[PDB]
């Protein structure tokens, strides 16, 4: 949010976070990189 | 956003997963649109313009030929279940919660999706401006200037 | 680092610092011919219950 | 119409000129209840006459899998891009780390370091206590008999 | 048959149904792999009757499994034969035990 | 693969050709969907 | 080289009709395992041997019916036909009959002897009939080989032969099915201590240990000779 | 065959164009009308490509180079 | 119960055996337990599910 | 048929270095090509003649707690770099060798006194580190023939290294012939410390073996 582009995401506030040892390339989809990774571990619990 | 990456991660920390934060400020930055004003600022009169929107028509009128015209903005976060249906695309965000309220809001706007969405070309049945698509795209919206 | 009880964070730690500082092709042999050791060792030492 | 007839009499040219087209085609494979990025992962076919897909043991965390009852979908694509997109980017080679925090996804565990912890160890002191060696000899002695 | 059991997969094989047994019997004379006639003694028998009942086995019959039900006899020839025991054998059932 | 009728002849030639040539089209169902909105109250058509 | 002292075959002993031990020299340390391993999996891996492929009779069409006068199967008939154990002479594709009638268990006896072919258990049982009036007519026939091989393996050799009423089963060949070794330090005097290796092993009476053990060593000899060169 | 990709990746860095480089040599080389610069090994089109371009003889600029050389040379 | 059965047979008490290789015939460490399960198979068959 | 049996016809062997050797063979029948493998690495680790270092017996304390005294180097590793040396002796029985050099400091193999069967792989082979000065050390070195490998702990001083050889390893792979895919593929890895071919040394290894087993036969395959 803090990257002023009014359009998706720069690179040059995101890292990598990723197998590779260099920063995010273009045309990457972070939002699909992303929102998938949070509700992986399933293994949570219910009924408190 | 510092609320609510500490409370996310308090969850998934007494289970023991370990995950990074940028995800959830993609989740809160998703989350957080849609700004309401209160000043018209020659924009519009009305409410529930996007931020972005918002941003883009103040850096075009203000620094360009009326910087006094300002439109004082107030950035209200939106759920998923609800933020999610804040599309300009009518294809998409129509199958996730419900279809025939979107269609018919549609058709009484006549509005045009113009298939930015990945949904879009998923449905339609193209290459989505992403990985190695991404540059296809550009070049395709590069020569759609000229024609 | 081989020179351990050698647990699996041992060989964790092991396999990350082959990849950090060798890179890819070193880690991904190592831990393939890690792997067919263990095969091999486990099939050699019993470990009987 | 030949060809057809000859590929189902299934002689052994056909499986000839098989085994010279699939060596040079990788095949990805997928789990069918996927969750994250890792679940569906490319590999280099092999023929072995069984009725069941040879998984690698490490792949099977990301997978995973538990090698009970379960069915893997299986794809192949056609176009030489496809090939190419599988094998620079959906290779378990390639996909060593984790997309979700940076850890490693591949944990080698169960037999493999059990073993490991094994053959690192000392009871008090076994068999030929004393001896000096370079390193090779190691295994050299090992293998027949004197420790 | 099982090695190791509890001693109630007696009374499931022969409360299931699925083997045979004899009803009212006191020996055997003719065996076959899917016929069984048993001759009943005296004792058991009522006037008005031959004195014999016969039992026809189940060769190969489909299941709704798609699986196969083949009943094996027990006895071989002019064996002495009470009341309430198991003939044939059933799918996966031994000596009148249930043997999965 | 998909409901493409126009794709799948073509793309089996370029196998047996060994031509690995492909052209996406569109799908089938893109239409269905198309003619089964255009059986209600809505119009709805592709620009240029 | 220094005096290596290749051992010989001595002792061979004849525990039972169906088990035997088998005594070899001292030979070197290092050896009496390796050879042992080597000369236990050859034997149970590729050694020829005779056994039943298919069995036709006139009586019942499938594998999976009765028969009238019968008390097991046909299923019964060809497992037990299988457990049967015979050893035949050089010309191999040995066909044999068997013909009987009444009440009276079947054993191998009962069968047409001919010259090339010798029973060496003549109590197996063949299902016994129990009827007077049943008489079981089929006519068998047996070859050799080496491997197990199952039923499917055959199916495209026989096209348009194989007719109604010919029932195939799997075949063995394979007459020893269990044998163990154990070394010891023995029969050594005025030399450095050797070893001698005793071998204990059952087979079904159709092949001789002493026999089977030259094919081995033969067959062990033959794959070496291409690693001379 | 190769077991991992990283040399091209090198050459390229983006990790995006490189698969449409290497897919436009390969569709030229299977067509026909030009040779391998790399000796093969008996391996497909992709293959000898994307050895091509690891070993850093080929990239998205020389190709149009060329290209406009043989249409110009028409 | 079972280790006062176990000596009846000529068995040991500890149910550990020592046990070679059938391909090298070295002798396994850690003497290992061998038994005598009671297997099922299911209809959940590989020549259904290709 | 019923008793032939393939024979491996691809012996194609490629090599690395003068001592190290990669030998890849043929599909083999069913469950040999281990059998095969295993029996020839015992035969090439358990007995295989060989001329090596047996015992030295240096000028001072015959303990292993002894002294620099300008060596500055701990007698255990001068007897380890002894043991990583490849003396071939020709037909003479165990012969007494020596050394003596100057204090310029690199101790090769070239320093022993050469005889007329002593002969050495590779004469740059250390010995000795590098000395402090000029003094001098006498070595008193002697070799014996055997076969195979033991300890110096039962049999006297610092080891037996009679096996020509460094590391022994083999593998097994599937493969077919026309249809069948139930093949054995055997590939064989070993390192050599020197003075013997690879290949000479595994057909010294089939040949021993042969030799050992042939009257096994008695007199079989005659014609």
């Amino acid at each position: 949010v803090s990257c002023d582009t009014d359009f998706g995401v720069c690179a040059h506030c995101y890292g990598r976070d990723l197998a590779r040892g260099h920063i995010i390339n273009k045309g990457e989809a972070i939002g699909v990189i992303a929102a998938q990774s949070i509700g992986e571990p399933g293994t949570q619990l219910t009924m408190r | 956003t510092r609320y609510i990456v500490n409370e996310v991660q308090d969850v998934y920390r007494l289970q023991g997963v370990k995950i990074n934060d940028k995800h959830i400020e993609v989740i809160v930055r998703q989350m957080l649109r849609k700004a309401t004003i209160v000043n018209a600022g020659s924009s519009d009169f009305l409410e529930g313009e996007q931020v972005e929107y918002s941003r883009v028509k103040i850096a075009n009128r203000e620094l360009e030929a009326n910087g006094k015209v300002g439109a004082t903005y107030s950035r209200d976060l939106l759920g998923i279940t609800k933020a999610s249906l804040a599309t300009e695309s009518f294809i998409s965000a129509a199958s996730f919660q419900e279809t025939t309220r979107v269609l018919t809001e549609a058709a009484v706007a006549g509005k045009r999706d113009e298939l930015r969405g990945l949904k879009e070309n998923v449905i339609v049945g193209r290459l989505i401006p992403a990985g190695t698509g991404y540059a296809y795209h550009q070049d395709r919206m590069r020569r759609r200037a000229a024609g | 680092i081989v020179n351990q009880a050698l647990g699996k964070k041992a060989i964790s730690k092991m396999l990350n610092t082959c990849y950090r500082i060798l890179g890819l092709k070193p880690t991904v042999i190592f831990a393939d011919q890690i792997m067919y050791t263990g095969f091999a060792y486990a099939a050699r030492s019993g470990a009987s219950v | 119409k030949a060809a057809k007839k000859m590929v189902e009499r299934e002689e052994a040219v056909v499986w000839d000129i098989l085994d010279e087209v699939i060596r040079e085609h990788p095949v990805l494979l997928n789990r069918a209840p996927t969750l994250h990025r890792l679940g569906i992962q490319a590999f280099e076919p092999v023929l072995i006459e069984g009725k069941a897909i040879q998984l690698h043991p490490l792949v099977c965390a990301a997978y995973n899998a538990d090698f009970d009852g379960d069915q893997m979908a299986v794809h192949v694509p056609l176009t030489l891009e496809a090939q190419l997109e599988a094998r620079a980017l959906m290779m378990s080679t390639n996909n060593i780390l984790s997309p979700a925090n940076g850890e490693p996804i591949i944990v080698p565990s169960q037999d493999v370091v059990l073993g490991l912890y094994y053959m690192t160890r000392d009871c008090v002191n076994a068999k030929g206590e004393g001896m000096v060696l370079t390193g090779p000899k190691e295994a050299e002695r090992l293998y027949r008999s004197g420790l | 048959k099982p090695l190791v059991g509890t001693g109630m997969e007696r009374a499931v094989a022969v409360d299931s149904g699925v083997t045979a047994v004899a009803k009212r019997g006191g020996v055997v004379q003719y065996v076959d792999a899917s016929r069984i006639v048993i001759k009943v003694n005296e004792d058991e028998m009522y006037p008005g009757e031959a004195g014999i009942d016969i039992y026809n086995l189940t060769k190969y019959t489909r299941s709704n499994q798609n699986t196969c039900i083949n009943q094996m006899p027990c006895v071989s020839l002019g064996e002495p034969v009470e009341r309430g025991d198991v003939l044939a054998d059933g799918p996966s059932t031994d000596l009148g035990e249930l043997a999965l | 693969k998909s409901d493409d009728v126009n794709g799948r002849t073509k793309m089996y030639k370029n196998i047996v050709d060994g031509n690995h040539q492909m052209e996406p089209g569109m799908p089938e169902s893109f239409n269905v969907l198309l003619k089964e909105i255009r059986s209600l109250g809505i119009n709805i058509e592709l620009e240029d | 080289v220094t005096e290596f002292l290749k051992p010989r075959l001595v002792d061979i002993e004849q525990v039972s009709s169906t088990h035997a031990k088998v005594t070899l020299e001292p030979l070197e340390r290092g050896f009496g395992h390796t050879l042992g391993n080597a000369l236990r999996r050859i034997l149970l891996s590729s050694m020829p041997g005779c056994a039943v492929t298919e069995v036709e009779i006139d009586g019942v069409l499938h594998e999976y019916s009765t028969k009238e006068g019968v008390q097991e199967d046909i299923l019964e008939i060809l497992l037990n036909l299988k457990g049967l154990a015979v050893r035949v002479q050089g010309k191999d594709e040995v066909i044999l009959t068997l013909n009987k009638s009444g009440i009276g268990p079947v054993t191998a006896a009962d069968i047409t002897h001919d010259g090339d072919v010798e029973i060496v258990k003549p109590q197996h049982v063949i299902c016994h009939l129990t009827d007077e009036n049943a008489s079981i007519s089929m006519r068998i026939k047996v070859q050799r080989g080496r491997g197990y091989v199952p039923a499917s393996t055959r199916i495209h050799s026989e096209e348009d032969e194989r007719p109604i009423g010919r029932l195939l089963v799997d075949a063995c060949y394979s007459p020893v099915e269990r044998i163990a070794y154990n070394v010891e330090a023995a029969r050594v005097e005025q030399r450095t201590d050797l070893d001698k290796l005793v071998i204990e092993m059952e087979t079904n009476g159709t092949i001789d240990p002493e026999e089977a053990i030259r094919r081995a060593a033969t067959i062990l000899a033959e794959q070496l000779e291409a690693f001379v060169d | 065959a190769r077991v991992t990709v990283q040399d091209a990746v090198e050459k390229i860095g983006n990790r995006f164009d490189l698969v449409l480089v290497a897919a436009r040599r390969a569709r030229q080389m299977q067509v026909g009308g030009k040779d391998p610069l790399v000796p093969e090994e008996n391996d497909k089109t992709t293959v000898i490509a994307l050895r091509e371009i690891e070993e850093g003889l080929i990239n998205n600029q020389i190709l149009d180079v060329r290209e406009r050389q043989e249409q110009q040379e028409q | 119960e079972i280790k006062e059965l176990l000596k009846l047979g000529d068995l040991p008490t500890s149910g550990q055996i020592r046990l070679y290789d059938g391909r090298t015939g070295e002798q396994f460490e850690r003497p290992v337990t061998v038994g005598y399960m009671y297997m099922l198979k299911l209809n959940h068959l590989v020549d259904d599910k290709m």
